[PDB]
């Protein structure tokens, strides 16, 4: 087996700059005078895509991708970095079965710090007739990735019943989004009033959105 | 002409290049002329090149 | 192939800081895509009736 | 074109067997070796095997030699893979891929047949509209929603106005809640358009033959 090790594991690069992802082969992948390395691009949520064959030549692939290297170590250079470049990049060798891939490198775009467009939602009436309560709270289109949702029921905090879900960095605007559902039973629910959703970002030095049970 | 034979057929033709616009008129009434030949493979349109050349 | 008209195609190599100028008022079959000669090397056009074998 | 149409997402009881298919189209089936790739959910690509249609020769990975079986239907212009006696391990996505020429690159990758191995029963979802608070309005633009809760197995498709709205839309990834999936969608239209504009949420869950529509009615207050 020719163990392929990519570095670094995750790379965050500013828009319009240079991404430089490396590959390192345990033994050479390089005879007949050519390198049998290949780079692959997996844009989130879809199958991988072929970028470079035999380590240097582009497959309908923009010139921004520089395939380089020889022998034991190579490098995919993306420069200039564009918006639609969020993906995980893979190098795979064909020099010798069994075909082996790299760990893969995930690329993230650094953009303008955007603020979370919070919005809180009461549980459906149809759901409540079924017996359960679900307080949903979206936190769309923001950057950096890190965010911190807090739930408060009548001033007192709560973690149990919470389910969070982030989307991948959007290929088009480079902004994350987040769901944050809070599930309870009708009776557990009807024993309180105010439901809050305190998001603490680096953008605002807490963003809040809440609603009261009886209106 | 449609070659109905079973063989390739060698066909020859020609164009006349006169001395002056006068000779042109005397022989073929029309002043500007062409010859177009068409085949599955052949496509040409010849235009006579009037000039004064030495007598041969 | 049903058609009795003909199309005649041409090519040229456009050197790296040179430009190609088309001017036409009809019958023009225009380029949309051209080909960058990325790798020149020693190769060949082999006339054969066979197809790939997945071997080396 | 070089399209590779493959089988639809599948669910298998642990210990059973699957047979996902990949239908070739647009090139000569018999000129290229077809291969299969397994991707452990958002992790790493693994090579399974290869088969050359024209004579049916197979080439396997050590790892999959046993559990896998590539076969080819020449008249059908179709490649098949079969996974026998599955485990949680095999729950991942499988790509039917055309490799160009032992020393070759995979140039045309198929969609991906995604396999889910669980003893769990098939469960239709429940869809709930998300109208904003009766006394609060986000300024120039109004965010609207749709909630899909309690279904199995993946996946589901969420559309807005049968698909004609494709702009401000975010469909978030599903999550596991009491051993069922749950996800949400967020359409964002200009404040003037709603509630004047018909905003309908169109959700589909193939696994249960379910197609549901929910219209976002403003807060009755
Ligand atoms: C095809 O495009 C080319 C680039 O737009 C063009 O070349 C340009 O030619 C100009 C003069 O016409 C050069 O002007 C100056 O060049 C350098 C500065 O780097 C100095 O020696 C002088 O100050 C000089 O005046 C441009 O630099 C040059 N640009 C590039 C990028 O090479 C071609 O001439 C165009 N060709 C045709 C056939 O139209």
């Amino acid at each position: 087996d020719i163990v392929l090790t990519q570095s670094p594991g995750s790379l965050t690069v500013s828009l319009g700059q240079r991404a430089t992802i490396s590959c390192r082969a345990s033994e050479s992948v390089d005879n007949f005078g050519k390198s049998f390395m290949h780079w692959y691009q997996q844009k989130p949520g879809q199958s991988p895509k072929l970028l470079i064959y035999r380590a240097s030549n582009r497959e309908g692939i923009p010139a921004r991708f520089n395939g380089s290297g020889s022998g034991t170590d190579f490098a995919l250079t993306i420069n200039p970095v564009e918006a639609d470049d969020v993906a995980t990049y893979f190098c795979q060798q064909s020099n010798e079965d069994p075909r082996t891939f790299g760990g893969g490198t995930k690329l993230e775009i650094k953009r303008a710090d955007a603020a979370p467009t919070v919005s809180i939602f009461p549980p459906s009436s149809e759901q409540l007739t079924s017996g359960g309560a679900s307080v949903v709270c979206f936190l769309n289109n923001f950057y950096p990735k890190d965010i911190n949702v807090k739930w408060k029921i009548d001033g007192s905090e709560r973690q149990n019943g919470v389910l969070n879900s982030w989307t991948d960095q959007d290929s088009k605007d480079s902004t994350y989004s987040m769901s944050s559902t809070l599930t309870l039973t009708k009776d557990e629910y009807e024993r309180h009033n105010s439901y809050t959703c305190e998001a603490t970002h680096k953008t605002s030095t807490p963003i809040v959105k809440s609603f009261n049970r009886n209106e | 002409y449609n070659n109905t034979n079973q063989e390739d057929l060698l066909v020859l033709w020609g164009i006349h290049h006169p001395n002056d616009a006068a000779e042109q008129t005397k022989l073929y009434q029309n002043p500007t002329t062409y010859i177009s030949v068409g085949t599955s493979t052949l496509n040409q349109r010849l235009v006579p090149e009037i000039a004064t050349r030495p007598k041969v | 192939n049903g058609q009795s008209g003909r199309m005649e195609f041409f090519w040229t190599i456009l050197k790296p800081n040179d430009a190609i100028n088309f001017e036409s008022n009809g019958n023009f079959i225009a380029p949309e895509y051209a080909y960058k000669i990325v790798k020149k090397g020693d190769s060949a056009i082999m006339k054969s009736e066979l197809e790939y074998g997945n071997c080396n | 074109e070089v399209h590779l149409q493959q089988s639809g997402p599948e669910l298998v009881k642990p210990g059973a067997s699957v047979k996902m298919s990949c239908k070739t189209s647009g090139y000569t089936f018999t000129e290229y070796t077809i291969h299969w790739m397994k991707q452990s959910h958002g992790k790493s690509l693994e090579w399974i095997g290869g088969i050359f249609p024209n004579n049916g020769d197979t080439t396997y990975n050590q790892k999959f030699k046993v559990r896998a079986t590539l076969t080819v239907g020449r008249s059908s212009s179709t490649a098949y893979m079969d996974l026998r006696s599955l485990t949680s391990e095999d729950s991942a996505v499988y790509y039917c891929v055309r490799n160009y020429g032992s020393y070759g690159y995979f140039d045309v990758w198929g969609a991906g047949t995604t396999v889910t191995v669980s003893s769990a029963k098939t469960t239709p979802p429940s869809v709930y509209p998300l109208a904003p608070g009766s006394a609060a309005q986000t300024n120039s633009m109004v965010t609207l929603g749709c909630l899909v809760k309690g279904y199995f197995p993946e996946p589901v498709t969420v559309t807005w106005n049968s698909g004609s709205l494709s702009s401000g839309v975010h469909t978030f990834p599903a999550v596991l809640q009491s051993d069922l999936y749950t996800l949400s969608s967020s359409v964002t239209v200009p404040s003037s358009t709603w509630p004047s504009e018909t905003v309908t949420c169109n959700v589909a869950h193939p696994a249960s033959s379910t197609k549901v529509d929910k219209k976002i009615v403003p807060r009755d207050c």
